[PDB]
């Protein structure tokens, strides 16, 4: 009856592992919960893909953008002060008759705040298109960038 | 026979228990599984981290020293991306601005000189510099990775000595 | 016949288990596992370069060589190589010709 | 008793194998696509390829936006591909060898979706 | 390229490929078009090797174009950490360490330290810096399951030091259980167990 | 009895059912072979050093078709009247490449 | 049968089980009516 | 000076930090391994 | 003012320390720092994925019946 | 006989228990040879 | 190995301040100026010290809370670390530290089995 036997040991193996287990389990539920919750990033590490953790819920519009020129970027205006530009224009302001002016800033720290801050607040002022054109702001903006 | 169909039944309902404690989102059944996966992932890199961070507390004292401004924030070219760095002014580590529960704000640059990138870098400093990262045992604590061993990274030796 | 048929059933059982229990069953297991095995990957193939201090024959002219003793780290991810000589990092990149011709000559010429 | 001791393993098989793996991978994935569903975008850029994912009763899909030629588009377009509701797009199930880098891609894009779990 | 007939195509040649082997080369003649062509070329990639030897080739007579080039380079890239000796950082102070104050800051004076990153004229300072202090350098270290040590007290005083903080006790001493009585109550359970089968049948 | 048996096919069955709805993308992705990792070294493993006359080269180069000269850390061709004798003196008569190396 | 009658009130009771705890994750019904 | 927060103001009582590192710390349970295997031989030869 | 300059230094399975006393009357000190090992004791935990297997195990009784 | 079974059975616990001591053994391994690393000097002095 | 050696830490320590009370007893005969502070030169330091009134062990001045006073001289003739030494045992001589089972809770260690020391090189010497 050696099968009889193996049956047993192994049964009683098996037995025996869960008392063993749960009486480890019972006197040490506490400490092992308290070495998870000070060990909670242990888990799983944020660099699953082999690539740093990113918060896809903070935007950011530079993850995307490929061309350079058509980031907005703060450039001196000579004689005049700080402008935001690109390739599609300047940031501009309404005039007195819903026109477009370029909106210059006193010092490079007011226009990046005005440039990449992430209230909607984009006009574009592009000065080589036909409504508003002219040769000067077009060569100046194509030198800058 | 009788014995047989009895045993045969009591099989089935611990069966049916341990179905009970696998699938019914105990709290037993949730802290084992966590504690396992926890369990290796700290002998793997809990050690390392630590000596390395102290090690790297080491040579960021002695690179401070004499040093006014190394406590605030500039930001550092990576090559293809931008980081608001600084040294921590208490353990004496590399600190960056956090991108919401991430990793550091990595400021992503479309060609070699990009002046834009530079710019929002600088934003994040004067506005978002209230959420930081420190690279060792806080990036191990709160991300899983320390990202002494990772590269490309702007903790890895490799990418400082690049 | 019902032997044969019984094996089989157990057979097919245990396969299965195992499967289950050794392998990946969703997305999160089999992104896991893939990132230990390209980190593994990547680990092997930086290792392969000698880490610790090695002497090679360093030609720092046209007609003239010097032994020195350098040391490399090679970085697989972003296929680069930095030697140290004399003090200073030089960083090679594997994807360079020149780079390519001006590494090789130090490499073969260890010992 | 043989047979029945086949049953006993295949009734544990099934009740404490197979469907305890099936009670896993749905919660995590569940959680998974409602935290993408929460960052309202169609499509998101996953190593510089827009990814989207969808919910069947085997689990979570991704896949990728093609255009007219299943060449890959480019995060650069990732607005105009959002508000696009007719985007061919291919699954990351089937294998496809023509296009360079897919099996890395989609497996980033699987990656990045356990940001929580 | 001992004479100038091969300088107006080596130019765009050389902007194509400038760690070229035959562009170094053309460089090595020291002329002005291929000085200003590289000039050109390190402006935007003064982080190439081709670079460092540029900057080998030209200084000391020549020192301007690496000058300019460098100037160009650093203006542009502000973030680049190798550029915080020619251009420091802080916004109202990037000539600090420019000439002889270039020694003030002593990883800008180093020898692990490439030369292109520095002006000529902080260059040539380099070998006037006077230092007081206690250094230790190391040129490797393979340290394996060994820990190390490498404290170097400066002062010529005999300090009252004393000894190293030990931390703080995090762990707490929780009441424990006899260590015999899992098994106890194993083999216990495990009798009383097979007692009661062993009744029963 | 046979209602055991046809029990146990049923059980089959009922398994069969449950890895086809849920687990089949996974066992799809099971007998194609693993994801392939570029290795920016690999096509420098048969690159080894040979001499022409006083002229040092690099052979087994695929994607340079023509003889490379081997350049120094100044990026000069190397040229060396004693090169066959320091090519073996370094490793001897037989050819060494890249691979013989890293794998030393 | 006994063996039988037992293995389907058991199979029926597991699958009721697995049901119950699983409908919040398998029914796609809340996905498809979130748009 | 570099590593002046290292350093302890207050005396250090480094008997203390090794008795509690020797209290807190993984116990080789040899008494009981030597119980159990004793019993498992006696067991096995003499019982069996 | 002085300078050590070690060179490829190597040691395994030992203990290094390097003091730059230039006889500066500074004592020979080989005081071991101690410090708090806030260990963290692994428990003997099997992963609980073995449960079936267990099951199973006991299943096999029903062979000796 | 009966008797054999139950010191069979007792002899499967005895030994399912050393398995898990020599377990526990194994997973505090690290915690050891820290341990060891930090207080090697300690073995054989008499005093701090 | 390690764990039976800080435990018997303790036996040794006891071992030793008994032997070395009772060759301070041996000691402490006829001779009554031992039983007052006095400055001793050890080379590198001086030390205010005497023999214990109750257990007749080694007792000096300590410094603060840690172990007795080190007057650290500069070369081998240091006047005013000597004046100093008799300053602190005209002054700060109302707080001591005493050798033996003292230092042993005080500090950790009783002195004894420690090179250099004050305990030892005192007993020895002596």
């Amino acid at each position: 009856n050696s099968l009889s036997i193996f049956f047993i040991v192994v049964a009683t193996a098996a037995v025996c592992l869960l008392f063993i287990q749960g009486y480890s389990i019972y006197e040490n539920y506490g400490n092992i919960k308290e070495f998870n919750a000070t060990h909670a990033a242990f888990e799983y590490s944020k660099s699953i893909g082999g690539t740093p953790a990113l918060d896809r819920r903070v935007q950011d519009v530079n993850d995307t953008i490929s061309d350079v020129k058509q980031k907005w970027r703060c450039v001196v205006y000579p004689g005049n002060g700080f402008v935001s530009a690109s390739i599609f224009g300047f940031q501009a302001e309404v005039g007195p008759n819903n026109t477009r002016s370029i909106r210059k800033f006193n010092t490079m720290q007011q226009c990046i705040d005005f440039t990449f801050s992430d209230v909607i607040n984009i006009n574009i002022y592009n000065p080589c298109v036909v409504p508003n054109i002219n040769n000067a702001e077009c060569q100046f903006l194509k030198s800058v960038l | 026979k009788t014995s047989t169909l009895i045993f045969f039944v009591i099989i089935l309902a611990i069966s049916a228990l341990l179905l009970w404690f696998q699938t019914s989102d105990n709290p037993v059944f949730n802290e084992l599984t966590r504690y396992m996966r926890i369990k290796n992932t700290v002998n793997d890199w809990k050690s390392l981290t630590d000596s390395k961070t102290k090690l790297e507390s080491d040579r960021g004292r002695l690179l401070a020293a004499g040093k006014d401004d190394i406590f605030e924030f500039k930001c550092v070219d990576f090559g293809a991306y931008f980081i608001a760095m600084r040294l921590d002014k208490k353990t004496y580590l590399p600190q960056a601005i956090r991108r919401g529960t991430g990793d550091a704000w990595m400021v992503k640059k479309a060609a070699k000189v990009d002046p834009s990138a530079q710019q929002f870098c600088q934003y994040l400093i004067k506005h978002k510099s209230n959420n930081v990262i420190t690279c060792g045992n806080e990036m191990l604590n709160e991300l899983g990775y320390s990202g002494y061993f990772m590269s490309p990274h702007w903790c890895s030796d490799f990418s400082n000595m690049e | 016949m019902a032997s044969l048929l019984y094996l089989i059933l157990f057979l097919l059982f245990v396969c299965i288990s195992y499967y289950f229990t050794y392998y990946p069953t969703n997305k999160l297991q089999a992104a896991v596992m893939e990132t230990d095995r390209e980190n593994a990957i990547i680990r092997q193939r930086n290792d392969e370069i000698p880490t610790r201090t090695l002497d090679t024959a360093i030609f720092t002219d046209a007609s003239t060589v010097a032994s020195a003793q350098i040391h490399l780290y090679y970085n697989s991810n972003i296929g680069k190589i930095i030697m140290s000589l004399n003090g200073k990092k030089h960083t090679f990149n594997l994807y360079d010709d020149n780079d390519i011709r001006t590494l090789l000559p130090i490499l073969l010429l260890s010992k | 008793m043989i047979t029945l001791f086949l049953i006993l393993c295949y009734f544990i098989l099934i009740f404490n194998i197979i469907v305890p793996a099936i009670s896993e991978k749905m919660r995590r994935e569940r959680a998974a696509y409602v935290n993408y569903k929460r960052l309202n975008k169609n499509f998101i850029c996953v190593d510089d390829r827009l990814f989207s994912y969808n919910f069947t009763t085997s689990g979570i899909k991704a896949k990728v936006a093609v255009d007219n030629k299943n060449v890959p588009i480019p995060c650069s377009k990732i607005n105009e591909v959002n508000n696009n509701k007719d985007v061919d797009t291919l699954y990351c199930d089937k294998d496809r060898d023509d296009i360079p880098g897919f099996a890395r891609s989609c497996y980033r894009a699987y990656s990045d979706l356990f940001f929580t779990t | 390229y001992k004479t100038e007939h091969c300088d107006d195509f080596m130019t765009g040649f050389c902007r194509n490929d400038p760690g070229n082997p035959n562009c170094l080369e053309w460089l090595r003649a020291k002329r002005k078009p291929a000085m200003s062509t590289y000039s050109d070329i390190c402006s935007k990639h003064m982080d190439a090797r081709y670079c460092s030897e540029f900057i080998r080739i030209i200084r000391p007579d020549y020192f301007t174009f690496g000058d300019t080039a460098l100037y160009v380079f650093c203006n542009d890239h502000k973030g680049n950490r190798n550029c915080w000796c020619a251009n420091y950082p802080k916004s109202n102070s990037g000539d600090k360490y420019l000439g002889p104050r270039v020694c003030w800051l002593h990883e800008c004076t180093d020898e692990s330290r490439d030369r292109k990153w520095l002006y000529y004229n902080q260059d040539v300072q380099r070998t006037r810096c006077k230092y007081v202090g206690c250094t230790i350098n190391v040129n490797s270290l393979a340290l394996k399951n060994s820990q190390a040590e490498l404290t170097s007290n400066c002062t010529r005083t005999t300090s009252a030091v004393g000894d190293v903080h030990p931390g703080e006790p995090v762990v707490k001493d929780k009441i424990k259980l006899p260590t015999w009585l899992g098994a106890a109550i194993t083999l216990v359970v495990i009798s009383v167990i097979f007692y009661f089968i062993s009744i029963y049948s | 009895v046979y209602k055991h048996r046809l029990i146990v096919l049923f059980e089959v069955f009922v398994v069969f059912i449950l890895i086809y709805v849920f687990f089949r993308s996974e066992l799809n992705m099971f007998f194609m072979p693993k994801r392939k990792i570029p290795d920016p070294i690999d096509r420098l493993r048969r690159a080894n050093l040979a001499c022409e006359d006083d002229k040092l080269m690099i052979y087994g180069l695929p994607w340079m078709t023509t003889q490379t000269s081997a350049l120094s850390i100044n990026s000069k061709p190397i040229v060396y009247k004693d090169c066959a004798k320091l090519l073996r003196s370094i490793n001897g008569s037989q050819p060494v490449s890249l691979n013989d190396v890293l794998r030393r | 049968m006994l063996v039988v009658i037992m293995f389907f009130i058991a199979f029926a009771f597991c699958s009721w089980l697995s049901y119950s705890y699983l409908r919040p994750y398998i029914s796609t019904k809340e996905l498809n009516k979130s748009r | 000076l570099s590593n002046s927060d290292r350093f302890s103001t207050v005396p250090v009582n480094r008997a203390k930090v090794v008795q509690h590192n020797i209290k807190h710390s993984f116990d080789l349970k040899l008494h009981l391994i030597s119980l159990l295997s004793l019993l498992v031989i006696w067991i096995l030869i003499v019982a069996i | 003012d002085c300078t050590i300059s070690l060179g490829n230094v190597s040691i395994t399975d030992s203990k290094l320390d390097v003091n730059n006393v230039c006889d500066s009357k500074r004592v020979a000190t080989e005081n071991i720092a101690v410090r708090y090992l806030n260990q963290e004791i692994r428990y003997p935990i099997i992963d609980i994925k073995w449960l079936p297997i267990g099951l199973l195990a006991l299943a096999i009784l029903i062979l000796a019946f």
